[PDB]
RNA sequence: CAAGUCUGGUGCCAGCAGCCGCGGUAAUUCCAGCUCCAAUAGCGUAUAUUAAAGUUGCUGCAGUUAAAAAGCUCGUAGUUGGA
RNA sequence: GUUCGAAGACGAUCAGAUACCGUCGUAGUUCCGACCAUAAACGAUGCCGACUGGCGAUGCGGCGGCGUUAUUCCCAUGACCCGCCGGGCAGCUUCCGGGAAACCAAAGUCUUUGGGUUCCGGGGGGAGUAUGGUUGCAAAGCUGAAACUUAAAGGAAUUGACGGA
RNA sequence: UGCUUAAGAUUUGAAACU
């Protein structure tokens, strides 16, 4: 079984956050460069944190993720975050108003109102669930 | 120490019921103790039925069903393996068991 | 107490007159037959005269032989 | 004993004194 | 060793803000911290060590002792204090308790017992309190009645200043983390107890988290 | 059923406390109860009660105030010379300083400390606190 | 809190609650001050001034917070009669 | 919240309540919460009173601006509608948000990551914001909730109710208490209108993004 | 419950101990030395007894599972009875 | 006097089974008439009295109501649906409150101790035994001690090992 | 889709604040 520990998923995330520019998609060459932007005092374990992050850059370059903070990233999100309609979705012309809300509007100062297109009230008192 | 709060049963308002006989043993629980299955049952499962079809005389007749309604008693309806026992915060859960398999 | 009324002495004395008999150093002590079937006759001190010189075991964890004198 | 043969066994020792109150009465 | 603070009462305990322990104790603060209570009271701060109480559970190779800790701390005029705490030894472990002592202290109300001169000597009134099944109660005494108690709490009372008190007790005293917990109980119900005195209705003063919300800024976090 | 009236109504007074209600309703109207809060009155444990009138055992609504603690009635009632008044204040009260054991006299209804003015001691009916 | 010539001898008068009327512990950690800023009548804006409450915690998680609230501005100026 | 001409309930914003919904209640009444209630309709959907929304809001502003230090109001949502909505309330003003997942031990457990000592709760629901209202109970806090006529009034403080279940009441009840406590400290004036959109607070469907990435060039 | 891990003997034997507990070849508890304590011309051991005992409860007890409410209604004395 | 079926005989199983398993089976099981008065007769929680939070249900009587449904010729009677009120067996949920704890709208309103009023317990065993009365055809039942003997017996939760669960 | 599967000698554990 090939399980990868908890010491490689907690480095292949600190060199992404730290080089994210700099990494790519071949495995043989941030195989090199992990040597130089870390010590890692072996090989195997050379091979393997590579091995786990070009499995992230595939998983990125199909998604986001939960736990890693792309900056790239937080830069569309934010303009998605910041999209704005151009035409307003709530000052409409016709507003459906039961005569039980207009009779409180009678009770409240606005008495009476522009465009409330009163509708029917539903005959028949059925809403509950039934027993099974 | 007291283990549940009706004890195992429904008489609540009576102080008497009748007894009733299981099925696999004899032993005698009183009706509303007992486990109550209801068995609807096919005469055929599912391949004959196509071998029934195929060898009758009438267009498509439709098979019939087996309706017996079952009893048990405690120590049949486990060691059978109707029940389980759960733990005491499930308990309470009455909510019959789902209908996926 | 359980009744608390006002005039309700002969039921409370006489509550109390029967369930003090159900004590243990009460009964011993006064009236009954345990003075009666005292060897002593309710006192301190007793002479006697010996018969026999005897040995009794000893119970659990112990293991000896204890001496006794029948008199 | 449970309490019960315990119970009966009090009953086979009374129905036993009585009768051993035989000659005697 | 030069404790360095975390919260918000520490740093306005560092800078010698606050004056007293009177205003946290008239808004209730949380007490997160064991070197405020030493930064004001080193001087007068005893303790008395009540039990050591070996219990042990069960595995499948012997048993495991671990010994439990009881610190009653407090001066002799104000405060009371109170600390039980349980670990592999007693070395750890009335280290760790005193800390819980000075972390859970209260304040003590005083009356009198009918005149009313000289100095606050008794308990306004007969309170309760209890913990399990041991019920303590605690009744006024009139002057040079001295500490009629048990030998335990007439140490603990005794850390409270209150020199004429009777008391009684009810059940299985022989527990001392219980019967302590009881005479502490009793005693931490005295200013939640009406008088007819109490009455003048109280004059809102300022929160000291609103009082001196510029320096704290320029200063921390 | 109702042996006494005064002695479901101070229970009934008692539990609006724990709970922490404001106004209360009580269902006969006694004229020893209406003695006994304007007793309560003018000490000033609770506000200005009313009552109502139909023509039967009348109603009253209570309006409480926050400095009443616990309201008592005393069963059965007793007779209190000036030497056992000593005997009930010391173990039925908390201090020496307030609360108000009330009884009854052949002169009216007070307290106790009015009772030692006037020389007089009577049957008991409860106290407040 | 006077003795026989008016020393005031106890170490703090303690809160006192303004709902159901029983004092607030210093244990109490369940407490509540509220702070309601007072408004000028003629532009809405924030005068200087304040309104303080003071909640006790067991009615607190009763929850009838908001009714001790209502009742208190209400009572105070703030919330007009008609509500 | 009253007793005055100025602060009264204008018709924009009554237009767009019966616009977005806030009225339209839930099923079930809770017995703490009958005195904002007008009536119940067939279909069985209770009626709101709108004053009794304002006066609430008006409070919960009060209270707020009262308060000196902007800098430690915090702000806890969890549920998926309403993370915009208190992200931009909070830029407006300069509080502290939390948005989702409130890791619990934060307000009492000194050697967390963001151990923080605020001054004020506010809380999108109670039900499913259930945790912070109990650390409210070892803190002394005052709370603000944004209530139905449905929920529970368990150590809330006061309560402001709305309705919460739709994509669009909560950004508009955030967007609504943003302007009054802009109305409230001066900043912003009362007689104009504010500028930008209550359609900003709003939760956008994973589906209606990628919808409008098509046809908009 | 104030005060010896002192030394020499016996080795579940003889014995101490109000209660827990000690003794089977290194016994701080046994028979003896040395030393040590508490009361002091007085001190221990039995028995009767009161307090402690809210473990006889009028002040002031309990009755689901630990000891504990008659199988069920009726009913004369009694006890207590609205405004 | 059908069926089951103490006692009994028999066939296997087992080291042994006078027991469970299997075939037969009397007394009884059923009916009318005279008796006996005991059960974990258990909610293992005396009876009357109120008092102090809610949330859905279900059952009789009553009070209104949109509307469908049949009677058709419709007020009125029936069936659903939405509400109110009395009391009757119950239920979820909760920091009222209590309790040794499991747990309870009562086992709550209790050291801040007192609403009225009945029966009964005082360590464990000896023992519900002896004797003495008494009802009963009998079996048995109601009242009901001591002598002696012992420092634990017992209730609720926690961990571990253990189970042909 | 169930057969049987009895037994195991008496004794022997205790913790203080600085
Ligand atoms: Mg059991
Ligand atoms: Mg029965
Ligand atoms: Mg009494
Ligand atoms: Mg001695
Ligand atoms: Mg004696
Ligand atoms: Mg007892
Ligand atoms: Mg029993
Ligand atoms: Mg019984
Ligand atoms: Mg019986
Ligand atoms: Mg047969
Ligand atoms: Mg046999
Ligand atoms: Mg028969
Ligand atoms: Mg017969
Ligand atoms: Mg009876
Ligand atoms: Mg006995
Ligand atoms: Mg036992
Ligand atoms: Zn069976």
């Amino acid at each position: 079984g090939r399980v990868r520990t908890k010491t490689v998923k907690k480095a292949a995330r600190v060199i992404i956050e730290k080089y994210y520019t700099r990494l790519g998609n071949d495995f043989h060459t941030n195989k090199r460069v992990c040597e130089e932007i870390a010590i890692i005092p072996s090989k195997k374990l050379r091979n393997k944190i590579a091995g786990y992050v070009t499995h992230l850059m595939k998983r990125i370059q199909r998604g986001p993720v939960r736990g890693i903070s792309i900056k790239l990233q937080e830069e569309e999100r934010e303009r998605r975050d910041n999209y704005v309609p151009e035409v307003s979705a709530l000052d409409q012309e016709i507003i459906e108003v039961d005569p039980d809300t207009k009779e409180m509007l009678k009770l409240l100062d606005f008495g009476s109102l522009s465009n409330l297109q009163v509708t029917q009230p539903t005959v028949g008192m059925n809403f509950k669930t039934p027993r099974g | 120490t007291k283990k549940r709060r009706n004890n195992g049963r429904a008489k609540k308002g009576r102080g008497h019921v009748q007894p009733i006989r299981c099925t696999n043993c004899a032993r005698c629980v009183p009706k509303d103790k007992a486990i109550k299955k209801f068995v609807i049952r096919n005469i055929v499962e599912a391949a004959a039925v196509r071998d029934i079809s195929e060898a009758s005389v009438f267009d498509a007749y439709v098979l019939p069903k087996l309706y017996v309604k079952l009893h048990y008693c405690v120590s049949c309806a486990i060691h059978s393996k109707v029940v389980r026992n759960r733990s005491r915060e499930a308990r309470k859960d009455r909510t019959p068991p789902p209908r996926f398999r | 107490g359980k009744c608390r009324g006002l005039r309700t002495a002969r039921k409370l004395r006489s509550h109390r007159r029967d369930q003090k008999w159900h004590d243990k150093q009460y009964k011993k002590a006064h009236l009954g037959t345990a003075l009666k079937a005292n060897p002593f006759g309710g006192a301190s001190h007793a002479k006697g005269i010996v018969l026999e010189k005897v040995g009794v075991e000893a119970k659990q964890p112990n293991s000896a032989i204890r001496k006794c004198v029948r008199v | 004993m449970r309490a019960k043969w315990r119970k009966k066994r009090m009953r086979r020792l009374k129905r036993k004194r009585r009768k051993m109150r035989q000659r005697s009465k | 060793k030069e404790w360095l603070p975390v919260t918000k009462l520490g740093r306005l305990v560092k800078d010698m803000k606050i004056k007293s322990l009177e205003e946290i104790y008239l808004f209730s603060l949380p007490i997160k911290e064991s070197e405020i209570i030493d930064f004001f009271l080193g001087a007068s701060l005893k303790d008395e060590v009540l039990k050591i109480m070996p219990v042990q559970k069960q595995t499948r190779a012997g048993q495991r002792t671990r010994f439990k800790a009881f610190v009653a701390i407090g001066d002799y005029n104000g405060h009371v204090g109170l600390g039980v705490k349980c670990s592999k030894e007693v070395a750890t472990a009335i280290r760790g308790a005193i800390i819980l002592a000075k972390l859970s202290i209260v304040p003590v109300r005083r009356g009198y017992w009918g005149n009313k001169i000289g100095k606050p000597h008794t308990v306004p009134c007969k309170v309760t309190g209890r913990c399990g099944s041991v019920l303590v109660r605690l009744i006024p005494a009139p002057r040079g009645t001295g500490i009629v108690s048990a030998p335990v709490p007439k140490k603990l009372l005794m850390m409270a200043g209150i020199d004429d008190c009777y008391t009684s007790a009810r059940g299985c005293t022989a527990t001392l983390g219980n019967f302590a917990k009881a005479t502490f109980d009793a005693i931490s119900k005295t200013y939640s107890y009406l008088t007819p005195d109490l009455w003048k209705e109280t004059v809102f003063t300022k929160s000291p988290y609103q009082e001196f919300t510029d320096h704290l800024v320029k200063t921390h976090t | 059923v109702r042996m006494n009236v005064l002695a479901d109504a101070l229970k009934s007074i008692n539990n609006a406390e724990k709970r922490g209600k404001r106004q209360v309703l009580i269902r006969p109207c006694s004229k020893v109860i209406v003695r006994f809060l304007t007793v309560m009155m003018k000490h000033g444990y609770i506000g200005e009660f009313e009552i109502i009138d139909d023509h039967r055992a009348g109603k009253i609504v209570v309006n409480l105030t926050g400095r009443l603690n616990k309201c008592g009635v005393i069963s059965p009632r007793f007779d209190v010379q000036l030497k056992d008044l000593e005997k009930w204040q010391n173990n039925l009260l908390p201090s020496r300083q307030f609360g108000f054991i009330v009884l009854t006299t052949s002169a009216g209804i007070m307290d106790h400390e009015e009772a030692r003015r006037k020389h007089t001691g009577g049957k008991i009916l409860g106290f407040f606190f | 809190m006077q003795n026989d010539a008016g020393e005031f001898v106890d170490l703090y008068v303690p809160r006192k609650c303004s709902a159901s009327n029983r004092i607030i512990g210093a244990k109490d950690h369940a407490s509540i001050q509220m702070n309601v800023a007072e408004v000028d009548k003629v532009t809405g804006r924030f005068n200087g001034q304040f309104k303080t409450y003071a909640i006790c915690g067991a009615i607190r998680r009763m929850g009838e917070s908001d009714d001790s609230i209502l009742r208190l501005a209400k009572a105070d100026g703030i919330v007009s009669k008609n509500f | 919240s009253g007793a005055l001409d100025v602060l009264q309930m204008k018709e924009e914003d009554v237009l767009k309540f019966l616009a977005a919904g806030t009225h339209l209640g839930g099923t079930n009444l809770d017995f703490q919460m009958e005195q904002y209630i007008y009536k119940r309709k067939s279909d069985g959907i209770y009626i709101i009173n709108l004053k009794r929304t304002w006066e609430k809001l008006l409070l919960a502003a009060r209270a707020i601006v009262a308060i000196e230090n902007p800098a430690d109001v915090s702000v806890i949502s969890s549920r998926n509608t309403g993370q915009r909505a208190v992200l931009k309330f909070a830029a407006a003003t300069g509080a502290t948000p939390i948005a989702g997942r409130f890791t619990p031990g934060t307000f009492t457990n000194q050697i967390q990551t963001a151990f923080r000592e605020p001054r004020l709760l506010v809380v999108t629901d109670p039900r499913a914001d259930h945790q912070p209202l109990t650390e409210a109970s070892y803190v002394n806090l005052p709370t603000i909730a944004l209530c139905n006529t449905d929920s529970p009034l368990r150590y809330v403080d006061i309560a402001i109710p709305c309705n919460n279940k739709g994509a669009h009441s909560v950004g508009l009840m955030w967007w609504m208490l943003a302007r009054e406590v802009l109305r409230m400290r001066g900043t912003i004036s009362r007689e104009h209108p504010w500028e930008v959109m209550p359609d900003l607070y709003f939760y956008r469907d994973p589906e209606e993004i990628e919808k409008e990435e098509q046809a908009a060039a």
